[PDB]
């Protein structure tokens, strides 16, 4: 089983990497769950090429890749963190 | 026609022997030459 | 240390008389304090059929210098053994980018310190690349090995092996073709296969002259009887004999010729005389 | 930009006296024309009675919004109809030679932008027809189309299928069918019309390029690619793009770059229709069997002529060179005779004009026999170390000066990729190009701090200082590479001569030879120098530093007590392995880099782990099964998305132990609403924790009722929910001892419906998804997932990856 935390903050190539980190057994991988917890609305992987970030789209992440894709996602609608106004300014996206 | 095709086949069969039998001589001819060529060397 | 000398002598026959992984960890335990007998460890890795251990022991052996066989066997016989081992046994042998191991390198590296026993290295590595299954790689190890021969005997004994190689190959071909046409299933890809071969061994016999020309010439190049006798293996391909002649005058040094570069050059003349061009 | 349309430009001030003429008396009041209020005003005005501006000014707007990524295909959503007629405006107009090269280059990036963003339902509904079997009818000949139909069942069933569809429309709806079908057919001829037209400028070369971009796009998308892959080989784009003029020029290096990007992406070990990614074995017998084919046909039709290219070798005929000659044997009507027996296209129509002579036959049938590198053969023969001419690359230099104006020739993500092992390569590409570009910016740095010159007697010396770099003598190579490296620490300062002692092993450092005289060819008039020659740098060599040792060659075994202790020498001895291919190519070309070497560079540590980075990218794309066979359909983004989740997987667990996730049967109840509970016992009062949830597909009961065949057609298919009992099962846990500290810890925060659902999607095999807010709980969730799977899995291994290691932290503080 493999949980990552924040994948919106992470790369493609480095979400691929942890669930690819071990050897397949007879031809098939043991990777039985993957679960990515993020938030698509929140800032990208930082990118130093321009170029990289903008034509290339390497600051997209694997979840929002997903997210885009029509895949089914579970969207967390309850907030305990912050005050009602904050909240609610900070629904507007969501 | 089927009658002089094995005829014609046989032929060909015959002149692919000869052209096989004259590959393999020059191969050993090479061989041979190769041979006397590395002792001289 | 002094006292685990004895405790390893009292403890090798007991690893003898185990066997097994077991024994395989307590002598490469025993390792580190008298490497002097790790290549009978090797012997081990003869019994307990580990060749990439034997492959890897070999190569830190071969890896020091300093290290001196207890059987009196040369750096040369212990490579030649190594070799014999890793063609015998390539389909048990695993590699890969995750093992960090190359054959390419220790194969040059091989004929490169072994100048005199090059063609046989070439041969084992044309042995290795067949048992492989691929047959492009091992006809491309076949013409490397001939075309970078300096001494005739190693490239005649590369050139038997290929040509063998080959033999066997077009054999097999055959056979199957025969097997085919007496089950009434006609196969052109297996045919054309079969004739591609047939034509590249005829390629491969007429350029055998060519290849003992080259080699002469790279044994010698101010020999002016070998470039003599390339211009006459060319026959009547006037650019040929042209090119040949213009490499034997860039070739052959004049002030360290072992023939007769002035008989060339009136050969050359000659022969622009009897085309009809007496301006050049 | 954006800010640059809200002056008085010459689009706008045509709008003004086109379409607001209006002879309402409007109040003067100074508004300034927000581009945002201008869209607005646009979109509500759009009609099919506008004229050919306004589409052009929205398109317009539609590529600055691509280009600062902002979304601009919503906007289009609320009128489906408009956005249709708009693209079929944009359509037409692409097709149209009446207009500037810069409005079909435009209108082409466009399309490109367009064609990206088919995760959109009207994006992909008008992109559907454009990359459809249709184009197929475009094809040269119909016998390789027949084949190509014969060859698969579904092929022959969706052409059937369109030719169905378009007998049965309309007249409109055919004609409308016909210009999609022949919209790339004609984009391509006049690209191709346009590459041999000559004279060439710089809006043709920028046309030419967003050309090899959008077809660099369409094949790297496999639903475009299964058509567009065929079109290309039926047209032969690439052997026109590389006998073409505009490609043939000096200055038109990214055009070549693009041509030579967008031929890797359609000569991809790859199937076309089923998807699957091939091997270099599969390639190689493919590559095989065209050979076999073309032999067997030249046996059969120019056996007297072409018996050497007959009976000629796959290695022997797969090289240009090699088959030089043998094509050059054959004449003009020979090549065309042997072009149509292989069902390749030798003629194209008289109004594109293009030249078919012998050489472009040639040229084509060297590139169709070409033998062509796989993307693993390609990312294993890319050097994870980056050398001097990676660095100073003019692709690197081209990105780096990238605004927009112009397409790169780098490969792009996308939602949908042709394989995993080709998005693997591209993203190792991506990647090595990152780190290239930083290794380089850091190399002007230390450069431009250390400012080299030429001293007395022509050695090189630096007069400023710089702690990035450090003067050095030659290096001597030790063992065979490991070398020794001598550094001067009497001129550093006590930080930077700690953080130079302190090097960890196997550390990425470059060992530079710079040469500043050479600036001076700069100064004399002569030809323009590189970069790497106007900072004097000559060559860079990256190297792993493994150990440290002091000047009398011993390692430091306490490294805080010499740091502490008094040094009795500043200078140092570095171990260092230098590459095998960088040595061995040096070893071959008999060049002395290591002689010339006279400074060493060091970079920090956390921006010295791109080595590692791409050899697990290297290996990941070199491995032939690197992702799982259930989730590889949900990251090629083929297939049913939701096809990963647990509703859908097979291995589903009926029954999974929440233990003490539900604080009381209120808490279980109220997080899963719409679903029925039942107890598995008999007793009717609630039951408190732990608790395992079961979930039991209800069973329908197929009543005996006759076959009515009448009531059948206005009974649609109602979309009933299937109502899954979950049964909970109360069972006393099990004693750890009488101690306080033996008692284990429970949860006590109140999960939310949406975080209970995600818990046991997380719980439960497969891919999960969790778009949570800040502030929302998700690494309260992540932590019960994990206690969960612990719990129910013992066997079991659980990986976190953790963006941040604070985010680390409060997860095992969770935990």
């Amino acid at each position: 089983n493999v949980i990552m935390e924040e994948a919106a903050q992470i790369t493609e190539i480095e979400n691929f990497i942890p669930l690819a980190l071990q050897k397949p057994k007879n031809g098939q991988m043991a990777l039985q769950r993957v679960v990515l917890c993020g938030d698509h609305y929140q800032n990208s992987p930082v990118i130093q090429g321009l170029a990289f970030r903008h034509y290339a789209n390497l600051e997209q992440s694997l979840f929002s890749r997903l997210v885009r894709l029509g895949v089914p996602t579970i969207n967390l609608d309850q907030q305990g963190r912050a005050r009602p106004s904050i909240s609610n300014l900070y629904r507007w996206r969501y | 026609s089927e009658s002089s095709t094995k005829n014609a086949a046989l032929t060909a069969a015959q002149e692919r022997l000869a052209r096989f039998r004259a590959l393999q001589a020059r191969a050993k001819e090479s061989s041979q030459q190769n041979l006397k060529e590395a002792t001289k060397e | 240390i002094t006292q685990h000398n004895r405790i390893w002598a009292l403890y090798r026959p007991f690893a003898n008389s185990a066997e097994g992984i077991t024994a395989v960890k307590i002598w490469r335990r025993y390792m580190q304090v008298h490497p002097e007998d790790a290549e009978d460890f090797i012997e081990l890795l003869i019994q307990c059929g580990l060749y990439t251990e034997a492959v890897k022991k070999y190569i830190e052996i071969l890896n020091n210098p300093k290290f001196q066989s207890k059987n009196a066997k040369g750096h040369y016989e212990l490579w030649s053994e190594m070799v014999d081992l890793l063609v015998e046994h390539a389909v048990d042998i695993e590699t890969g980018h995750e093992t960090g191991i190359d054959v390419e390198r220790i194969i040059r590296s091989g004929i490169e310190r072994f100048s005199d026993q090059r063609g046989k290295l070439w041969s084992g590595l044309a042995t290795y690349w067949i048992r492989r299954g691929n047959f492009d790689r091992a006809r491309d190890v076949f013409e490397e090995g001939i075309t970078t021969v300096m001494t005739v005997r190693d490239f005649t004994m590369i050139f038997d092996a290929y040509v063998e190689f080959e033999e066997s190959v077009i054999g097999t071909l055959m056979e199957a073709a025969s097997r085919r046409a007496e089950k009434g299933v006609v196969d052109e890809s297996a045919d054309f296969d079969l004739d591609i071969r047939m034509m590249r061994f005829e390629h491969l016999m007429d350029r055998r002259p060519f290849l003992l020309n080259d080699v002469l010439l790279r044994q010698n190049p101010n020999n002016v009887a070998e470039w003599e006798k390339r211009v006459a293996l060319w026959g009547d391909n006037k650019e040929e004999v042209v090119k040949t002649y213009t490499d034997a005058i860039a070739a052959i040094n004049p002030k360290k010729a072992v023939g007769a570069f002035h008989l060339l050059w009136a050969n050359y003349a000659k022969f622009y005389e009897k085309a009809g061009d007496l301006r050049t | 930009t954006l800010e640059d349309l809200e002056g008085e430009n010459q689009f706008t001030n045509l709008a003004r006296q086109h379409w607001l003429n209006v002879p309402q008396q409007a109040a003067k009041i100074k508004v300034k024309t927000d581009v945002l209020k201008r869209e607005l005003y646009l979109w509500p005005g759009y009609g099919e009675d506008s004229s050919n501006y306004h589409v052009l000014l929205i398109i317009l707007i539609v590529n600055a919004k691509r280009r600062e990524r902002v979304s601009t295909w919503d906007i289009f959503a609320d009128r489906p109809a408009d956005f249709s007629d708009l693209f079929r405006r944009a359509l037409s107009m692409t097709l149209d030679s009446s207009l500037s090269w810069t409005i079909r280059t435009h209108v082409l990036l466009f399309i490109i932008h367009a064609f990206q963003s088919l995760d959109y339902a009207i994006v992909r509904k008008e992109c559907a027809p454009l990359v459809s079997i249709s184009i197929w009818h475009n094809l040269s000949t119909e016998e390789k189309r027949e084949a190509l139909l014969d060859s698969n069942p579904h092929l022959r069933k969706a052409w059937r299928a369109a030719t169905k569809r378009f007998e049965s429309a309309d007249d409109a709806t055919k004609a409308r069918l016909r210009f999609d079908r022949a919209w790339l057919y004609s984009l391509v001829l006049d690209f191709l019309t346009l590459l041999y037209s000559g004279n060439a400028k710089q809006e043709h070369v920028l046309y030419c390029e967003r050309f090899v971009e959008f077809l660099t796009d369409l094949q790297s998308q496999l639903p475009t690619r299964r058509y567009v892959n065929t079109l290309l080989q039926d047209l032969h784009v690439l052997p026109a793009l590389s006998l073409s003029p505009i490609y043939n020029d000096e200055g038109n290096g990214l055009l070549r770059e693009l041509c030579n990007l967008f031929t890797h992406y359609t000569y991809f070990a790859v199937d076309d229709q089923s998807g699957v990614q091939l091997s270099r074995e599969q390639a190689y017998d493919r590559h095989c069997a065209i050979l076999a084919k073309l032999q067997r046909i030249a046996m059969k039709h120019f056996k007297e002529k072409l018996t050497v290219l007959a009976l000629s070798n796959y290695g022997s005929i797969d090289k240009r060179s090699e088959l030089e000659p043998l094509l050059q044997a054959l004449t003009d009507d020979e090549l065309v005779q042997l072009s149509n027996l292989m069902n390749i296209r030798t003629s194209y129509p008289d109004a594109a004009r293009i030249p078919v002579d012998r050489k472009f036959i040639v040229e084509v049938l060297l590139t169709t026999f070409e033998r062509r590198k796989t993307f693993q053969d390609a990312a294993q023969a890319l050097s994870v170390l980056p050398t001097e001419e990676t660095l100073f690359d003019i692709s690197l230099k081209r990105t780096d000066q990238y605004d927009g104006s112009r397409p790169l020739a780098l490969p792009k993500l996308n939602l949908q990729y042709l394989s995993v092992g080709d998005f693997l390569w591209r993203s190792f590409v991506l990647y090595r190009c990152e780190s290239f570009y930083a290794i380089r910016q850091d190399l002007e740095d230390a450069l431009i701090r250390l400012k080299p010159e030429v001293r007395r007697g022509g050695v090189t010396g630096f007069a400023g200082f710089s702690k990035m770099a450090l003067p050095i003598s030659k290096p001597v190579i030790l063992d065979v590479v490991k070398a020794e490296v001598t550094i001067d620490l009497r001129r550093l300062t006590p930080q930077i001569r700690r953080d130079w002692e302190s090097l960890r092993p196997d550390d990425v450092v470059f060992l530079l030879a710079v040469d500043a005289s050479r600036q001076k060819q700069s100064a004399n008039g002569g030809a323009v120098l590189s970069e790497a020659e106007r900072l004097g740098l000559v060559h860079v060599r990256a190297a792993e530093i493994i150990q440290v040792l002091d000047d009398k060659g011993k390692a430091i075994r306490d490294p805080q007590a010499y740091f502490d202790g008094h040094t009795r020498s500043d200078i140092r001895k570095i171990q260092l392995r230098l590459d095998a291919t960088s040595y061995k190519a040096d070893t071959e070309a008999n060049r002395n880099v290591y002689e010339d070497i006279n400074l060493i560079v060091r970079r920090s540590s956390r921006e010295n782990n791109f080595k590692p980075v791409l050899e697990s990218i290297q290996d990941l794309t070199l491995s032939e099964v690197p992702l799982a066979s259930w989730l590889h359909e949900v990251f090629l983004g083929y297939g049913d998305p939701a096809g990963a989740t647990f509703k859908q997987l097979p291995n589903r667990l009926k029954k999974i132990n929440f233990r003490d996730t539900f604080l009381d049967w209120q808490h279980l109840v109220e997080s899963f609403p719409g679903k029925i509970i039942e107890p598995s016992d008999d007793v009717s009062s609630s039951f408190g924790p732990p608790y395992v949830l079961e979930s039991v597909e209800k069973q329908v009961e197929e009543h005996p009722s006759k076959p009515s065949k009448k009531r059948r057609r206005d009974v649609e298919p109602a979309l009933m929910s299937k109502v899954e009992t979950l049964k909970v099962s109360t069972y006393k846990p099990p004693n750890n001892g009488p101690y306080p500290v033996d008692a284990p810890k429970l949860n006590k925060i109140r999960f939310t419906p949406t975080q209970i659902d995600a818990i046991y999607s997380g719980t439960q095999p497969g891919l999960t998804i969790i778009v949570g807010p800040p502030g929302t709980g998700k690494t309260d969730v992540a932590v019960q997932i994990i206690s969960n799977i612990y719990h129910n899995f013992p066997e079991q291994k659980t990986l976190l990856v953790a963006h941040s290691n604070q985010a680390l932290n409060q997860l095992f503080a969770k935990i």
